[PDB]
């Protein structure tokens, strides 16, 4: 079945979950996102039935979730600590759920062999936790969820203690086997990239409030507010400081007019003169082969790339751009996520670009595909 | 059965076990004497009982004790006088044929708090392997040590030199052959210098003490001496004389028949072999006794102790063991009867004979088998009649340690100083004052 | 190369520094009445008779028994009261256990004899003059802190988040408890029980005063009084044999428990 | 909150009651006994009030000297004990090979029944018989003659305690990061100066409690004196003086007073280590 | 000064360095890289003198430097732990190296103030390490090195235990600090992206020995072996199974007649036959707006989408190759980092690609920047 909640609130001595409402369709591999110390582990504890509820009466599909025994919820979960049993072999650990459920030995034996072969860990089922890698241990904890065939699955950042090279393999495993399971399945993480890497739909929260829910490309293209826009993409969309002229910007950098339909869409509620745009660094290029239709709106203007780095097919370049308009609560708490100054930006420019460190060079921008955001209101004026 | 524990020093337990068995036969199984076996250490034995007493251990029954501390045990009510025994006999029994000095010694404030059972004094126990006759004067003892040491002969003479009661007792004997005493006959006043002549006798004894502390060819290791080592010195022939209890005779005869007595290797004799029985214990026929006895007389003689003055008979300090029923005792009347049966004449016989040590019934002086069993008994009787005795004093134990403390500093024996020093100490002892050293 | 052999030499010197005097004791138990330091290395005649001589001493055999039994009862009581008070480290009340549990370690250091006097006076008043509880209660009082402290060291490891894993799994709280909590804790208990037994059994200052009966005398005090009823003042190879049979128990304990017991004492440096 | 708080109180109460009962009444009965001047040999002869009873003992030179020799014994013992304790803990930590067997070697002498070691140290120093004693010239016998025997007391007893100090001190060497030592040894300090300047401050709290225990446990000693001398050569410690009262004097007032004075005497040194040096438990 | 070594080995029960010989000029910001266990952190131990010499000799300027003069080697190094002494304030900790160097106290004070103004640190000089943030503590560990103004600065994994945002921001600090100092500086890492952030020269090594060493673009463009070709970049080249024809190469689909010079370069050696193709995933696209000269050589074939995600400028699309012929010791030991399977690959196609998961789609290749490798020797035929 689906799983759903409404009005969900939890209140420590201070409001780590607040009024939340949702449902997840079955087989959905939903990705859950927020800063560390958002309501993540608390809502997980509430979904486990262990946490107390200030308000709400959720449904684990076919039962009142706020109103029933926790083991009787018939779910599974894996902790970021990898809770594990040093007084057991891996085989005995894999049997822990089955033996908890009084499962007959021959069935239990077939079940552990199956999940151990869904892992690679069938090579060492006789080993105890004293002789496993952290990744082998993590997978084993994954198996400790998997073998029970629950109604639903929860993942409290399981990838976290693997290195990146392990973590990408884990992301693929989680995906394929959640697909192979077809269960309602949830994962929570602090980084944006894993939520880009996997999950049908995505949900994002701050201070116990659910901020947005949607497909990750809608989040990638119409994030409702500057903070939830900034929390996604590691080369975040450059919030170049700006002020409105009723035709575009009173440009501190560039020279941009706004295209007439996008302008008359903005004009419907253009109350703030203080505004900002999400300059995605991938918009920003050296004009190296720009002939034809790309000439019409290139709006190219100079900055002096502080540094450039040949990461791949893009050789990212850092630059700075002075101005006024990029001041807000959303931007300040984005800078509390990590600080970088006020004018400092990057272009995701093509690595064949002629740019060498320590020169002023003219950066072109595909300005027809910029967003617009209320600097005063803290919200995306272009879309949600 | 109804056990009566005979708590005693463990040293003679075999004798006590065999006689207790003979008594348990005689009791017809009504109640059973059993040995409770106290430390070889005197004080320890004496003060281990104070623990069991203070806790009122219900297993505490019949306690042997040394005559001295009886006043304290009576004053504290730890045993009951012979008048209170519900058998009625016990007072009369302890009165009947008991020798006078021991009977008087049990009479705390004239009340017999306990019954005497055995007694001892130290002999001028002389080897005839070198010396012609024993020195009957303590200065004569220095002279014989000097002579033998000049001869390079068996020059040592054996004495109770360590810091425990034996040194104090020896001192008390020396002091009272010099006419001196430690406290008044009531205990109501120190008397070591209550006359300047008592002071003179005290420092005269102190001069004697310092002189025997350094006498020519004495025991080089006398600093910690006790009867074990003291006998060892004489029977090895390192000494020519022992100042020791009557136990010297039977233990020497046993060791002669072990072959260890250097001048008396009676182990060579087939009548004396096997007289040492399966438990190594000399158990003679009249022939085996007379053979060993004659061979001992050929090379040893017991005598009265060396006098503190030329031709003055030594007032040797009397010693002995009394038996008392502890006020814990459940079978108290039965215990009184058990005390009576250990007092019986065949027990007195057995303890003098198999036990080898002086019983207290006077009538045995008239027995040729007792005169055989203790040839010294008449010297014992005379010295007992002459004896010095320690003052009947509840604080005696503490007093004696206070006295002992003064002796400790052997290196400096200032007669005039140490006599005043110990006078202060025994005053503080009579006063009951101070955290005890 | 050479630095390792040099270290091994330092190690051998430590093992000698430990093994020597107890070896001098054990070997001295076998002397043919030599009494003369001849048995420095490989004694002339290994005189077995001391073994049967001490075994014939039924006062000693009862004192041994008394010591073992009073050891077992005190470790049991001390563990069961101590553990369920080393617990309440999962709890942490407003008052502040940690700040006040200071006394526990302070009274572990307390001078026994200072309370031995009033204790003995009380036992002189009450019926418990030198019955078993007259040891057991005082002994428990000096067992108590090290028991609390050492169980608290395991319980500072005790990962209470495994209860969240258990609750998330299908097992009932009791079903999980009896198949994880006890399995994790048991080495911590048994080593603490052995430890407090060892620390109890070595005690003498109280026992050598608050006791005298054959019913309550213990192996240490009995061995100390083996000067009595020795044949001819020979508490020598006999008392040495007594020490040997007391200490074999310690050896056969520690040679098994070594790795575990150091973890207990260090509170974590296994 | 109050649910768990009341639960924790009920859970801790049995041990708290036990430790209280087995201490409070004893100390009370002692203080009551002091100035209630009385003797077990004088069973009805109780003074109903004894002011300055303890001041008799406090005035006694024999007490004050007994007090002094205990301290003289302890602090010397503690000093060499500490020096050996760290030396052992260092080796036991940094071993090239044998760390398990060395752990066995460390624990065995600690785990001993203390009277056994005491008798070992009592014979090795008896003349003729003693495997150590015979290496002296004649007339020596170091068990005798007061001060020489105290050297044997210290030797005997620190050999008995030292592994426990090493175990307790190894907590310092265990917590310190090896790369912290590598960083330190990757600087301008020669090994001894580097090791001391870096390790000592990290060792501080373990060092404090080790000294706190070793001080008190040495101070309330008895066995390694009594089971090696009778206190007889004026070798009498505080403890043997304390015991002799219940052994021989039977003045329960005196026995109390010395017991109480013993309690104050630990109370001050505990208060110093705790408050002045700042020591506290793990 | 400059860094040099020759014939360097240290040996442990075996050779953690295989007689290494190399140098880097004075004032540089060089980087060293390899997999865990390759001896890399070890080499730093040998440079510290805290690792001894089996063979070889070294200098940092001057000559023959021993292992009994770590403090006389004029070097400093923040450890992989960022550990620092809690027995002090930050001020005392930063002074500790200089005061141990017998610096006069007022100069010591001025020098720590200089450093504490250079770094983010003057504000917490009075705090102890027991009351610092992980970032300020990491900064403090930098301080504890740079206070010595050493003849070399040696960054042993000082920026890896932070989060991603902290790590890149610290990289900008590290840059500006090495720029501000101009002193010889080294960094070492278990990943390529650290050196991709900066490295004035870059070195990569395996099993105690150097495998390539030079400028980061040559390293990126012309790998010396399959190992280094796999180590560079996050989307590693899809080393597809192939065979050598006297006209080019038979790949599993879209196989090619090779350009004549590259072909006659391939023909310059007689032995090669077993060969594999360097499918660098960013060099791959949809044809849907490919209006240019590349249409002469699209070499396209239809490939199945195992998954696709529009993760940024690119749709990363997972697929798998056909046939077999890409199995080797270098491929296997390079595959030790993650679950690479047997033919599993990705294309980094531009995200405007009108494509979904599960379907099979014609995929176009920039063969103008394709490349080739020799499968048994395990190195590029295409470049060096
Ligand atoms: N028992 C509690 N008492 C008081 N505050 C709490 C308690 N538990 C959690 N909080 C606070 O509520 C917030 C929510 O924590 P939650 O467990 O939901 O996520 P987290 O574990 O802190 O971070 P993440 O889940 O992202 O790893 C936290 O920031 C925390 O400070
Ligand atoms: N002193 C040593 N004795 C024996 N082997 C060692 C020693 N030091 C390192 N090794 C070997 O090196 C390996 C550890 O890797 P290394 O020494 O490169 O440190 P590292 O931290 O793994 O390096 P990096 O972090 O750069 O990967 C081990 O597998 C071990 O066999
Ligand atoms: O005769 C054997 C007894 O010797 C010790 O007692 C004697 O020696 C004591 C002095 O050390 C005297 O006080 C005592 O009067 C003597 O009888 C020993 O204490 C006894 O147990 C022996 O029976």
């Amino acid at each position: 079945a689906e799983i759903v909640l409404d009005r969900v609130t939890k209140s420590y001595p201070r409001a780590a979950v607040k009024e939340f409402s949702m449902t997840i369709a079955d087989g959905e591999f939903i990705i859950l996102v927020g800063p560390s110390g958002c309501g993540k582990s608390t809502t997980l504890n509430m979904i486990a039935g262990l946490e107390e509820i200030t308000s709400g009466e959720l449904r684990i599909g076919g039962e009142r979730v706020n109103e029933k025994a926790p083991k009787d919820r018939d779910i599974a979960m894996v902790f970021q600590s990898y809770a594990l049993y040093p007084h057991m072999t891996v085989r005995q650990n894999i049997a822990f759920p089955l033996t908890l459920a009084k499962v007959p030995k021959a069935e239990i034996a077939a079940k552990v062999e199956e999940t151990a072969k869904i892992l690679d860990l069938s090579e060492l089922l006789d080993r105890k936790p004293g002789q496993l890698s952290g990744g082998q241990r993590q997978r084993v904890a994954m198996g400790r969820a998997i073998v029970r065939s629950p109604k639903a699955f929860l993942m409290d950042q399981p990838l976290s203690n693997l290195d990146a090279k392990l973590r990408v393999q884990m992301r693929a495993e989680i995906s394929r086997l959640q697909d192979r399971l077809g269960t309602t399945t949830v994962y929570v993480t602090h980084d944006q990239t894993e939520a880009m890497t996997l999950g049908d739909r995505v949900v994002v929260m701050l201070a116990g409030e659910v901020q947005q829910i949607g497909t990750p490309d809608e989040l990638y293209s119409s994030p409702a507010n500057l903070f939830v826009a900034g929390f996604i993409g590691s080369p975040a969309m450059n919030f170049f400081p700006a002020t409105r002229t009723d035709v575009g910007v009173r440009l501190p950098f560039g020279e941009v007019t706004l295209t007439p339909h996008m302008l008359d869409l903005l004009d419907k509620q253009a109350r703030p003169e203080n505004i900002i745009v999400g300059i995605r660094p991938e918009h920003i290029e050296d004009s190296a082969l720009l002939d034809g239709y790309a000439r019409i709106r290139a709006l190219t203007f100079s900055v002096r790339a502080d540094i450039v780095e040949s990461l791949g097919a893009d050789k990212y370049v850092h630059f700075t751009t002075e101005g006024a308009g990029a001041e807000s609560a959303q931007l300040a708490e984005l800078a509390a996520d990590s600080g970088a100054g006020t004018n400092q930006f990057i272009a995701r420019v093509s690595a064949d670009s002629r740019v060498r460190t320590g020169e002023q060079i003219e950066l072109a921008i595909d300005t027809t595909k910029l967003s617009i955001f209320d600097a005063a209101t803290g919200l995306n004026l272009t879309r949600d | 059965g109804i056990v009566i524990n005979y708590y005693t020093p463990a040293n003679e337990e075999a004798t006590f076990k065999a006689v207790a068995n003979r008594c348990n036969e005689q009791l017809g199984g009504r109640f059973q004497i059993a040995q409770r076996n106290l430390p070889k250490g005197a004080d320890d034995q004496r003060l281990q009982l104070a623990r069991r007493l203070t806790g009122n251990d219900k297993s505490l029954d019949v306690m042997a004790l040394d005559v001295v501390w009886t006043a304290e045990f009576a004053e504290a009510g730890w045993a009951v006088p012979l008048s209170e025994d519900p058998a009625g006999l016990a007072e009369a029994d302890a009165t009947e044929n008991t020798l006078p000095g021991p009977l008087e010694t049990a009479r705390w404030q004239d009340e017999l708090y306990a019954a005497p059972i055995t007694t001892n004094t130290q002999l001028l126990w002389y080897r005839a392997d070198l010396m012609p006759a024993p020195p009957t004067t303590w200065d004569g003892m220095l002279d014989e040590a000097n002579r033998l040491y000049r001869e390079g002969g068996p020059s040592w003479i054996a004495v109770q030199g360590k810091q425990y009661e034996g040194m104090v007792v020896w001192f008390n004997t020396l002091l009272q052959s010099a006419g001196g005493q430690v406290l008044s006959d009531d205990g109501q006043r120190v008397t070591l210098t209550d006359t300047p002549e008592h002071r003179a006798a005290t420092v005269k004894a102190l001069r004697i003490i310092k002189s025997v502390a350094t006498a020519p060819g004495a025991d080089p290791s006398i600093t910690q001496t006790d009867e074990n080592t003291a006998r060892l010195a004489l029977e090895q022939g390192k000494a020519a004389l022992e100042v020791n209890w009557p136990y010297v005779l039977p233990s020497l005869l046993e060791n002669a028949v072990k072959g260890g007595v250097s001048f008396l290797p009676l182990d060579g004799d087939p009548a004396l072999q096997g007289s040492i029985n399966d438990v190594g214990t000399f158990s003679p026929t009249d022939e085996q006794f007379d053979i060993a006895f004659d061979a001992s007389k050929k090379v040893f003689g017991f005598a009265p102790y060396p006098g503190v003055n030329p031709d003055e008979p030594a007032r040797v300090t009397l010693g002995g063991l009394n038996l008392a029923v502890a006020s814990t005792s459940q079978h108290k009347a039965e215990a009184f009867e058990a005390i009576r049966c250990l007092r019986n004449v065949e027990n007195q016989r057995y303890t003098s004979i198999e036990g080898g040590l002086p019983a207290v019934r006077t009538s045995l002086y008239d027995d040729p088998a007792f005169q055989k069993k203790y040839p010294q008994y008449e010297i014992i009787r005379q010295q007992l009649t002459n004896a010095a005795v320690r003052p009947a004093t509840p604080v005696y134990q503490a007093v004696s340690t206070r006295m002992s403390a003064t002796l400790a500093p052997i290196s400096d024996i200032d007669p005039e100083r140490t006599a005043d020093e110990l006078t202060e100490a025994v005053q503080k002892a009579i006063d009951g004052k101070g955290l005890i050293p | 190369a050479r630095r390792a052999t040099w270290w091994s030499v330092v190690n051998i010197l430590v093992i000698v520094y430990a093994l020597i005097p107890v070896l001098w004791i054990l070997s001295l138990s076998l002397k043919p009445t030599s009494s003369v330091k001849d048995g420095k290395l490989i004694p002339t005649e290994i005189t077995f008779a001391n073994y049967k001589a001490i075994f014939s001493g039924d006062a000693f055999t009862s004192a041994l028994f008394n010591s073992i039994g009073i050891g077992l009862i005190t470790t049991i009581i001390a563990v069961v009261i101590g553990g369920m008070a080393a617990y309440a480290v999962a709890r942490l009340q407003f008052p502040g256990k940690q700040l006040l549990i200071g006394v526990a370690l302070l009274i572990a250091m307390f001078p026994h004899i200072s309370l031995v006097t009033p204790i003995f006076n009380m036992w002189r008043g009450i019926g418990l003059f030198d019955t078993w509880p007259g040891l057991i209660i005082p002994y428990i009082t000096f067992a108590l802190p090290l028991a609390i402290y050492t169980l608290s060291a395991f319980f500072r490891e005790i990962p209470w988040d495994l209860e969240k894993a258990a609750k998330m799994d299908g097992a009932t709280p009791a079903q999980a408890f009896r198949k994880v909590i006890a399995p994790l804790a048991a080495p911590g208990i048994v080593t603490a029980a052995i430890l407090v037994f060892i620390f109890a059994w070595n005690d003498l200052l109280l026992a050598l005063s608050l006791t005298a009966t054959q019913r309550a005398i213990t192996a240490p005090v009995a061995i100390a009084n083996f000067t009595g009823s020795s044949q001819f003042e020979e508490p020598t190879g006999s008392i040495a044999a007594g020490a040997m049979v007391i200490t074999i128990p310690i050896i056969i304990f520690v040679l098994i428990f070594q790795r575990r017991i150091v973890a207990g004492l260090t509170s974590g440096a296994v | 909150k109050k649910s768990e708080r009341r639960l924790a109180f009920w859970l801790i109460a049995p041990a708290v009651l036990l430790m209280l009962a087995v201490t409070a009444y004893p100390i009370g009965y002692a203080v009551w006994l002091s100035l209630q001047r009385y003797n077990l040999a004088e069973p009805h002869d109780t003074e109903f009030i004894g002011l300055a009873n303890y001041v008799t003992v406090l005035t006694d030179g024999y007490w004050w000297t007994a007090f002094a020799v205990t301290l003289g014994i302890t602090v010397v013992s503690v000093a060499i004990e500490f020096a050996l304790g760290l030396a052992l803990a260092l080796v036991m930590h940094r071993t090239i090979f044998g760390k398990g067997a060395v752990r066995t070697a460390i624990l065995i002498p600690y785990g001993i029944v203390t009277v056994a070691a005491s008798y070992s140290w009592y014979y090795a120093w008896t003349p003729g018989t003693g495997y150590l004693a015979n290496l002296l010239p004649e007339g020596s016998a170091p068990l005798t003659d007061q001060l020489p025997s105290l050297a044997i007391v210290v030797l005997a007893e620190v050999w008995k305690t030292t592994p426990f100090m090493a175990l307790l001190l190894l907590a310092g060497l265990a917590l310190v990061p090896q790369d912290l030592l590598n960083a330190a040894q990757v600087d301008g300090a020669g090994p001894w100066k580097r090791l001391t300047k870096v390790i000592l401050p990290m060792i501080k709290p373990a060092i404090l409690v080790a000294l706190l225990f070793r001080t008190l446990d040495a101070f309330r000693i008895f066995d390694n004196i009594y089971i090696l001398t009778g206190g007889s050569n004026d070798t009498g410690s505080v403890s043997i003086l304390g015991y002799d009262n219940l052994f021989k004097a039977f003045n329960v007032g005196l026995g109390s007073a010395i017991s109480v004075l013993i309690f104050l005497s630990v109370a001050i040194i505990a208060f110093i280590y705790i408050k002045i040096f700042g020591a506290a438990a793990p």
